[PDB]
C-alpha cells in the first residue's frame, strides 16, 4: 500500500503475500487478508543490482545503509544541474566516514542503451539497466513522470523529472527530497537527506 | 470521563484542525480508517469494535474545503454530520456571517454540539480555533461563543485565532472584521491566544530553515503546540498541570486574557544531529524574544505569567535551574506585583514527529504560553489601521446592507479602545 | 547571489560579447543549446553570477544585445552559441547609427531608451542582490560610441551604489576607419570619466600587432582578435565564480587601484600567449609569465609603458601554482624595474591565486593596471580633436540633430583635465 | 594540433579541476593510504657505551 | 571545566582554522563526520552518540571561502549556523567590515556567541584568527572586539593576527588596513601574536626545504603553534600550564600586550635521522633568530618575558640545564630590570603529525610565545609607509564616502605613534 496504493510493485505485493497465507490457511485464527505490517517484500532481485564495472552486487550489501532511488535523464538539464551536486554529496558522506554512509540506485529516462551508458559512466554508485523491467514498475510506484503519457491511476505527478527519493525496507518512502516538487528547493535540498530515521533494515 | 471538544470555524480553522486531528491519530496508534492494531478517551470516542471518532466539529459556511476533506484521506475517522457546511461562503461580511447566513447552520452547530458533550460526563472545555481575520470565521464563531455562552456558562473556552501581522495581513477589510469580533471575545472567551501566519513565516525560514513552505507546514507548527498543551490531559507525568489549571495562573483579571504562545525547540532535519537538546537552551529559546508565534516584542513590555509544558524525557532539576537563570538574566522582565510567575508541567511522553513531514525526532519540548502586556502594540496598530479606514465609510455598505446597524462599528472601537487602557493601566 | 548585467553595445560590443560568451561557456562546460555537460562541481556551484534558470535546467546568459541597425545582430543568431541568448533581451533598431554620436545619444537613442531600461531593470530586480555591470563597446563608431554611453549616463543614477567595468575598444594612430575619429571618441570619454567606475583600454591596432609576433599569423580575421580579449575578459572577473587561495572581485580591484576619482583608465593583458612553434617547448612557470606581463611588447594597449610609469599594477594568476612564487618574485620585479614604478608606493601590486585554471591551459595571469603611460594615447586624440576642430570639419553632421560649439569645447577641456594629473603624478 | 583551441596551449579539460582546499584537505585515513603505496614514512647514549657514567646509570632504567 | 572557543574572521581565519580544526579532529581521534568510532571538552563538545561539535565560528562577509568548507569533507563536522555567509565581499576595505553593510553578521554572530557560550562550565578562552591588513579581518575583526569586550567583561582575548610584511603586502592599503586595525586592537584585545608570512616561507627554506610550500603549508605550521600551545588544557603533564594565566605571564603594561611565536623541531623525514633531536638543542633551534616567525631579528630587540610549552618525553631537570646555558648566552639580550623571564609548561603527549605532511614525528617539540622591544621596530616600518601614503591623501575618500570621518587618520595615528615612543621608554 505504501506509499501508493495502485502500482505494478503492490499488485505484485499483494499476490505474493496472500498466496503464502493461503498456503498457511489449509495447512493448518489465521486472518484474510494479511495487514500491511504482515506483508514483506524484496524489492530488488538477484541478477538487477550493476555497479560501476557491471558486476553483480546482492541485496546483502544494502544493510545498514540509506539507499535512495534517483529518478533521472541524460538529456533532461535539470538532472544535468544536479548530477554534480549530489556527486558531491556522495563522496562526503563516504568519505567522511569508517563505513559509507549513503548509497544510491540509479533508474533512468533514457532514449536507449547507448544514451544510458555515456549517462552511467559518470556515476559511481549503483545503478539498474534499462532493460530490465523493475525500471518501469518502479516508475509507476513513485510517481515519477517527465510528460503524461502512461495512463495515471486517478493520480497526480508527484515529482518532475529528476527525482531523489529515499526508500525503507517494504518499498515506502521514508521522506521526501524537494528539488522540483511544493517545495521546489533545486540543488539545496540534497542537505535535507537524513541517516538516522531512514536505514534499509 | 476525560475528554475536550474542539471546534474549527472558517476553512483557517479546518485547515488548523485536519493537522491538530492529523498528530492527535498518529501519536494514539489509530489510523484514518479509525482502528487501532485508555489515554486516547480525551480525543477519541469508543465505539464497538475499536473503531474512534474525534470529539470534533468542522464549521465552514462554503462546501470548498469541507467536501474535499471528504473526500480526501480522513474520510471515515469523522462521522458523517460531524463536518457541517452551508452553501454560501460569508465572504470577507461580519454583518453577513453573523445576522443572514450564520444562523441557518447556527442551530445545526448547537445540535451536534449538545450530542457529543452529553456522550460522558466530566468535560473540561472547549477548543476553538478559527480566523478572526475573515468572515464566516469571525462571524459563525461570534454567534457559537453567544450561544455557549448561555448553555455551557461554566465551562472553560480556549481560543486559537489567527490574528495578522503588521506587515502582511493578506486582506483589505479584516480591519472591520477584526475588532467586530473583539466585542466577541472579550466577554465570551474564557482565555485567548494570539496567533498569527506571518510570525510561524518567520520561525519556519530561518530557525527550521525553508526557504518556501506555506500554509501546510504552519498547521503542523500548530499541531505541534496544541499537543504538547494537551499533552498533561492525555498522558502521566511528573507534574500534572491540564486545561483546567491553565487560566488559574495565567490571568488575574477577568479582562485581561489576551496571551501569546512559543515553541521551542523547533529544529529542522540537519540541526537535529549537532544541536544537543539541554534543557537550559530550549527554555532560553522558547524565551527569545523574536521566537514567539505573534510578531510581539516583549521587550517593550512586562510578563504576566508563565507556563512551560515540558514533553519528554525531563527531570525537573535542570527545569528548576532554567526557570533560575531566566529570571536572573536582565533582558527580560516580569511586572512588579507578581515575583514567581512560571509553571512547569512535565510529561514523560516525547514528542510525536512525522515522518517526512519537516521537524526531527527530538527527546524533550518546551511549550512557553504566556501572558504580558504586549498585547498593547499589537492592538494599538490595530486601531490605528482602523481609524485611517473608518473615517471615509469605506467597506460600510456592504455591512449595513447585511442587516448591521451603524454604530454597532463605533462601539466595537471604543470597546478596543477600553481594553487599551486596561493593558495600559495594569502595567504600572 | 552576487550578479553580473553585461550588455553588448554597437557592432564592435555585440561580436566581441559573442566569442566571450562562446569562451564562458565551454570553461562552464555547456552546450550551445543550454544543457551542462562536463560533469563538475567546481564549474556548476556558481552558474549564477553570470546566468539564469530557466525551469528547465536550462541556463540562459544575463546579457542584453543593444544596437541601432539590425545587420550585426543578424549575424550572432546566425553563428554558432546564437540560440543561448534570450530573445527579449534582443533590443532592435531599424534605422542605422550612421557614425553619429549626436543620434547615438541625444536623438534617435532617446526612443530606445523606454525599452533598454525595461529590460535591464527586469534582469536587475529579479536578483536579490546585484554586485556590477560589465559593458562592451567601441568609441569608433555611432551606435557603440553615442549609443553606449548613453547607458552609462543612466544606469549610475538609478542604481548609485554598485559598480560596472566598460570594456572599451579604442581608436588607432595608424590604421583609420570610421573617418569621423575623434569626434566619437572625445564625446565618449568625457562622460566616461565623470560616470564610469574603471575603464579597461583596448586597441584593436596593437592587438594586431600582438597577433603579429607573439601569435604572428599572417591573417587575422575578427575571430581570434576578439578571442584574444575574451581571455583577459574572463581572467579579470574569474574569482567571482570560482574559489582561491587570495580571493578578488571586483569591487576589491577597484579599491586598491584607484586612488583619485578622476584617474581608471586601465591597461589589460593576458599572459601566456605562446606562439604556435611554441606550443611544446614551453615548461610553463611562474618565473616566465611574470617576465610576459611585465613586457611592454604584450600589452592590449597600443601605448609603451617605457615612457609611462605604472602606478599601480594587479595579477590575477590562475590554476595550481605555488603562492610565494607570486610573492618574492615581483619583489625581485619591483628590484629591478625601480623607474619603471612610482617612488611613492610600495608594493605597487595585486597578488590574487584564482585557484581556477584557463580552459585547457595549466596555469595564467590576467594583468591590469593603471599606468600613466595612457598620456600619449589620450593626447593624440586631443590633438586629433583640434586639428579638425580649428578647420570646423564634419560638423555640420553634429550639429544639425542639437549639438553645440559649446558642448564640444568642455569635451576637450575635460580631456586636457583628464591628461593633466598624469604627467603630474610623474 | 589540440582539441580545445588556440588558448588551450595543451590539453587538461576540467577533468583535472580541483581545489587546493578539496585536493589536500580531504579525509586523513584516506590521505595515509595514496601516501602509503609512493613512500608514507651534549650527546647522550645509550647505557652500553662508557661515556658519562656507566655503572649506576643502567641499573633503575637499563637500555 | 576547560573551554576554549575559536573565532576565525577573515579568508585567513577560515584558511589558518582549516588546519586547525583537521589538526585537532585527528588528534582525539575524530573522524570528518565528528563521532569518535574526557579531554575533548575543551575543544569540541559532546552530543548524542559520541559526535563531537566544535565551540567555532566560522565567519566571513565574501562566499567562496566558507562555502568551501560548506562543501568539503568538513561540511558535516561543524554546526551549520555558525557558518556565516554574506554576498558582498569586504574588498579589502577598512571602513567596508566597520561602517557600511556588515551589521547584518555581527548582530547574529554575537548571538551565535552567546549560545556557544551558554553550553560552558567555565570560560577561559577567546582564539581569534584573523589577518590584519584584509578589509574583514580589520574591519569586522574591530567590531566584533568592542562587541564581546562590552558583553564579556574580564576574560581573555586570544588573538593570532597576520600582520603584513616588510617587503611584501600584496596590497596597497595595508598600511590603511594595519594602523586602523591596531588602533582599537590596543584597547581590546589582551593577547596579540605577531604572525607574518615570509618569515614563515623562509621557514619552509631553509628547514623543511620543500620547493613548493603554499598557504595551506602556512596554515598546517600555524595550526602545530596553536595545538602545543593549549596542549595544557587537553592532556595532564608534568608542568600544567593555563591559558588564563599567559595573560598574567607575559605583559608588563597594560599596553603592552604584544608578543611573538617560534616552533621547533622543523625537520622533515630523510633529515630526521642523522641527529637525535634533544631538550638542550631544541632549544638553542628555537631561540636562533633564524627561525622565529615574524622575521625581526632578536639581537637588536630585548627580551623582557618568555615562556616555552613542551609536548613529548620530556623530563624538566635537562629543560633546567637548557635555560641555564639560554640565559647565560649573551647573542640573546636580556634587559636588566628582569632576571627572571621563564615559565616553562611540559606536556606529556608526543607531537601529533598529519598522515603524510611535510612534519616529521618527533619525541618533542617546543613552541616559545615571547614579548621583547624588537616589536617596535616592526611597527616602525608600517609606521614610515602609513605617511607616505598619506603625503598626498591617496585611497581616503573612498573611506571617507564610506563611513569614516575625515580625521580619524590623526588618531589613528597618534594611538600608533604612542606605541612607537612607548616601547623606546621601556626599553631604557
Ligand atoms: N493558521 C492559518 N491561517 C490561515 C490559513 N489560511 C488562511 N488563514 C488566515 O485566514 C485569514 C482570513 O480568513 P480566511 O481563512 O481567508 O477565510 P474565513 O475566515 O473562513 O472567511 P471567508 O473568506 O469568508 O471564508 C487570512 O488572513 C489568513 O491569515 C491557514 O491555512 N492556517
Ligand atoms: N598566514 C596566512 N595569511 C593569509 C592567509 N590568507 C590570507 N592571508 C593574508 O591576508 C591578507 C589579505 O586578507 P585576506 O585574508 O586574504 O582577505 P579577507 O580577510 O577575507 O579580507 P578581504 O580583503 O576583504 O577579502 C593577505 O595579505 C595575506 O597575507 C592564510 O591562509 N594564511
Ligand atoms: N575587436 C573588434 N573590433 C572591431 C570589430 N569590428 C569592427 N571593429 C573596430 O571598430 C571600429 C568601427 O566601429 P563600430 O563598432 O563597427 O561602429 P558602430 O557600429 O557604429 O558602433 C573599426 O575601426 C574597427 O577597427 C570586431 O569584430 N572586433
Ligand atoms: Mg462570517
Ligand atoms: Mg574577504
Amino acid at each position: 500500500s505504501q506509499p501508493v496504493f495502485a502500482s505494478p510493485l503492490n499488485v505484485e505485493k499483494r499476490r505474493l503475500n496472500e498466496e503464502r497465507a493461503l498456503m498457511q490457511a489449509q495447512k493448518a485464527n489465521i486472518q484474510l487478508p494479511p495487514n500491511y505490517g504482515d506483508m514483506d517484500l524484496i524489492l530488488f532481485p538477484e541478477g538487477s543490482l550493476k555497479n560501476s564495472n557491471n558486476t553483480v552486487i546482492p541485496q546483502s550489501h544494502l544493510k545498514g545503509k540509506s539507499v535512495a532511488l534517483y529518478f533521472a535523464d541524460g538529456a533532461d538539464p535539470k538532472c544535468a544541474s544536479l548530477l554534480p551536486f549530489l556527486l558531491n554529496y556522495y563522496r562526503t558522506m563516504n568519505e567522511g566516514g569508517a563505513n559509507q554512509k549513503i548509497e544510491i540506485i540509479f533508474v533512468s529516462l533514457d532514449r536507449d542503451r547507448e544514451a544510458f551508458e555515456s549517462h552511467r559512466a559518470h556515476m559511481p554508485w549503483l545503478s539498474i539497466d534499462l532493460e530490465n523491467p523493475l525500471t518501469e514498475i518502479l516508475k509507476r510506484h513513485f510517481r515519477v513522470m517527465k510528460e503524461y503519457e502512461v495512463p495515471t491511476y486517478g493520480y497526480g505527478s508527484r515529482t518532475g523529472v529528476p527525482s531523489v527519493i529515499v526508500i525503507g525496507s517494504d518499498g515506502r518512502e521514508a521522506q521526501f527530497l524537494p528539488i522540483c516538487s511544493g517545495l521546489e528547493e533545486g540543488d539545496r535540498a540534497l542537505l535535507r537527506w537524513d541517516w538516522r530515521n531512514t536505514k534499509f533494515a | 470521563m476525560r475528554e475536550v471538544i474542539s471546534i474549527h470555524v472558517g476553512q483557517a480553522g479546518i485547515q488548523i484542525g485536519n493537522a491538530c486531528w492529523e498528530l492527535f491519530c498518529l501519536e494514539h496508534g489509530i489510523q484514518p480508517d479509525g482502528q487501532m492494531p485508555d489515554a486516547f478517551n480525551t480525543f477519541f470516542s469508543e465505539t464497538g469494535a475499536g473503531k474512534h471518532v474525534p470529539r470534533c466539529v468542522f464549521l465552514d459556511l462554503e462546501p470548498t474545503v469541507v467536501d474535499e476533506v471528504r473526500t480526501g484521506t480522513y474520510r471515515h475517522l469523522f462521522h458523517p454530520e460531524q463536518l457541517i457546511s452551508g452553501k454560501e461562503d460569508a465572504a470577507n461580511n461580519f454583518a453577513r456571517g453573523h445576522y443572514t447566513i450564520g444562523k441557518e447552520i447556527v442551530d445545526l452547530s448547537l445540535d451536534r454540539i449538545r450530542k457529543l458533550a452529553d456522550n460522558c460526563t466530566g468535560l473540561q472545555g472547549f477548543l476553538m480555533f478559527n480566523a478572526v481575520g475573515g468572515g464566516t470565521g469571525s462571524g459563525l464563531g461570534c454567534l457559537l461563543l453567544e450561544r455557549l455562552s448561555v448553555d455551557y456558562g461554566k465551562k472553560s473556552k480556549l481560543n486559537f485565532c489567527s490574528w495578522p501581522s503588521p506587515q502582511v495581513s493578506t486582506a483589505v477589510v479584516e480591519p472591520y472584521n477584526s475588532v467586530l469580533s473583539t466585542h466577541s471575545l472579550l466577554e465570551h472567551t474564557d482565555v485567548a491566544v494570539m496567533l498569527d501566519n506571518e510570525a510561524i513565516y518567520d520561525i519556519c525560514r530561518r530557525n527550521l530553515d525553508i526557504e518556501r513552505p506555506t500554509y501546510t507546514n504552519l498547521n503542523r507548527l500548530i499541531a505541534q503546540v496544541i499537543s504538547s498543551l494537551t499533552a498533561s490531559l492525555r498522558f502521566d507525568g511528573a507534574l500534572n498541570v491540564d486545561v483546567t489549571e491553565f487560566q488559574t495562573n495565567l490571568v488575574p483579571y477577568p479582562r485581561i486574557h489576551f496571551m501569546l504562545s512559543s515553541y521551542a525547540p523547533i529544529i529542522s532535519a540537519e540541526k537535529a544531529y549537532h544541536e544537543q537538546l539541554s534543557v537550559a537552551e530550549i527554555t532560553n529559546s522558547a524565551f527569545e524574544p523574536a521566537s514567539m508565534m505573534a510578531k510581539c516584542d516583549p521587550r517593550h513590555g512586562k510578563y504576566m505569567a508563565c507556563c512551560l509544558m515540558y514533553r519528554g524525557d525531563v527531570v525537573p532539576k535542570d527545569v528548576n535551574a532554567a526557570v533560575a537563570t531566566i529570571k536572573t538574566k536582565r533582558t527580560i522582565q516580569f511586572v512588579d506585583w507578581c515575583p514567581t510567575g512560571f509553571k512547569c508541567g512535565i510529561n514523560y511522553q516525547p514528542p510525536t514527529v512525522v515522518p517526512g513531514g519537516d521537524l526531527a525526532k527530538v527527546m524533550r519540548a518546551v511549550c512557553m504560553i504566556s501572558n504580558s502586556t504586549a498585547i498593547a502594540e499589537v492592538f494599538s496598530r490595530m486601531d490605528h489601521k482602523f481609524d485611517l479606514m473608518y473615517a471615509k465609510r469605506a467597506f460600510v455598505h456592504w455591512y449595513v446592507g447585511e442587516g448591521m446597524e451603524e454604530g454597532e462599528f463605533s462601539e466595537a472601537r471604543e470597546d478596543l479602545a477600553a481594553l487599551e487602557k486596561d493593558y495600559e493601566e495594569v502595567g504600572i | 547571489m552576487r550578479e553580473i548585467v553585461h550588455v553588448q553595445g554597437g557592432q564592435c560590443g555585440n561580436q566581441i560579447g559573442a566569442k566571450f560568451w562562446e569562451v564562458i561557456s565551454d570553461e562552464h562546460g555547456i552546450d550551445p543549446t543550454g544543457t551542462y555537460c562536463g560533469d563538475s562541481d567546481l564549474q556548476l556551484e556558481r552558474i549564477n553570477v553570470f546566468y539564469n534558470e530557466a525551469t528547465g535546467g536550462r541556463f540562459v546568459p544575463r546579457a542584453i544585445l543593444m544596437d541601432l541597425e539590425p545587420g550585426t545582430m543578424d549575424s550572432v543568431r546566425a553563428g554558432p552559441f546564437g540560440q543561448l541568448f534570450r530573445p527579449d533581451n534582443f533590443v532592435f533598431g531599424q534605422t542605422g547609427a550612421g557614425n553619429n554620436w549626436a543620434k547615438g545619444h541625444y536623438t534617435e537613442g532617446a526612443e530606445l531608451i523606454d525599452s533598454v531600461l525595461d529590460v535591464v531593470r527586469k534582469e536587475a530586480e529579479g536578483c536579490d542582490c546585484l554586485q556590477g555591470f560589465q559593458i562592451t563597446h567601441s568609441l569608433g563608431g555611432g551606435t557603440g560610441s553615442g549609443m553606449g554611453t548613453l547607458l552609462i549616463s543612466k544606469v549610475r543614477e538609478e542604481y548609485p551604489d554598485r559598480i560596472m567595468e566598460t570594456f572599451s575598444v579604442f581608436p588607432s594612430p595608424k590604421v583609420s576607419d570610421t573617418v569621423v575619429e575623434p569626434y566619437n571618441a572625445t564625446l565618449s570619454v568625457h562622460q566616461l570619466v565623470e560616470n564610469a567606475d574603471e575603464v579597461q583600454v583596448i586597441d584593436n591596432e596593437a592587438l594586431y600587432d600582438i597577433c603579429f609576433r607573439t601569435l604572428k599569423l599572417t591573417t587575422p580575421t575578427y575571430g581570434d582578435l576578439n578571442h584574444l580579449v575574451s581571455a583577459a575578459m574572463s581572467g579579470v572577473t574569474c574569482c567571482l565564480r570560482f574559489p582561491g587561495q587570495l580571493n578578488s572581485d571586483l569591487r576589491k580591484l577597484a579599491v586598491n587601484l584607484i586612488p583619485f576619482p578622476r584617474l581608471h583608465f586601465f591597461l589589460i593583458g593576458f599572459a601566456p600567449l605562446t606562439s604556435r612553434g611554441s606550443q611544446q617547448y614551453r615548461a610553463l612557470s611562474v618565473p616566465e609569465l611574470t617576465q610576459q606581463m611585465f613586457d611592454a611588447k604584450n600589452m592590449m594597449c597600443a601605448s609603451d609603458p617605457r615612457h609611462g610609469r605604472y602606478l599601480t599594477a594587479s595579477a590575477m594568476f590562475r590554476g595550481r601554482m605555488s603562492t610565494k612564487e607570486v610573492d618574492e618574485q615581483m619583489l625581485n620585479v619591483q628590484n629591478k624595474n625601480s623607474s619603471y614604478f612610482v617612488e611613492w608606493i610600495p608594493n605597487n601590486m595585486k597578488s590574487s591565486v584564482c585557484d581556477i585554471p584557463p580552459k585547457g591551459l595549466k596555469m595564467s595571469v590576467t594583468f591590469v593596471g593603471n599606468s600613466t603611460a595612457i598620456q600619449e594615447m589620450f593626447k593624440r586624440v586631443s590633438d586629433q580633436f583640434t586639428a579638425m576642430f580649428r578647420r570646423k570639419a564634419f560638423l555640420h553632421w553634429y550639429t544639425g540633430e542639437g549639438m553645440d560649439e559649446m558642448e564640444f569645447t568642455e569635451a576637450e577641456s575635460n580631456m586636457n583635465d583628464l591628461v593633466s594629473e598624469y604627467q603630474q603624478y610623474q | 594540433l589540440s582539441k580545445y583551441g588556440l588558448l588551450g596551449h595543451d590539453d587538461s579539460g576540467a577533468e583535472s579541476w580541483t581545489t587546493e582546499t578539496r585536493s589536500e584537505y580531504e579525509p586523513p585515513r584516506l590521505r595515509r593510504d595514496q601516501l602509503k603505496a609512493a613512500g608514507q614514512w651534549m650527546a647522550i647514549h645509550v647505557s652500553r657505551t662508557h661515556r658519562e657514567d656507566y655503572i649506576r646509570s643502567l641499573t633503575p632504567r637499563p637500555a
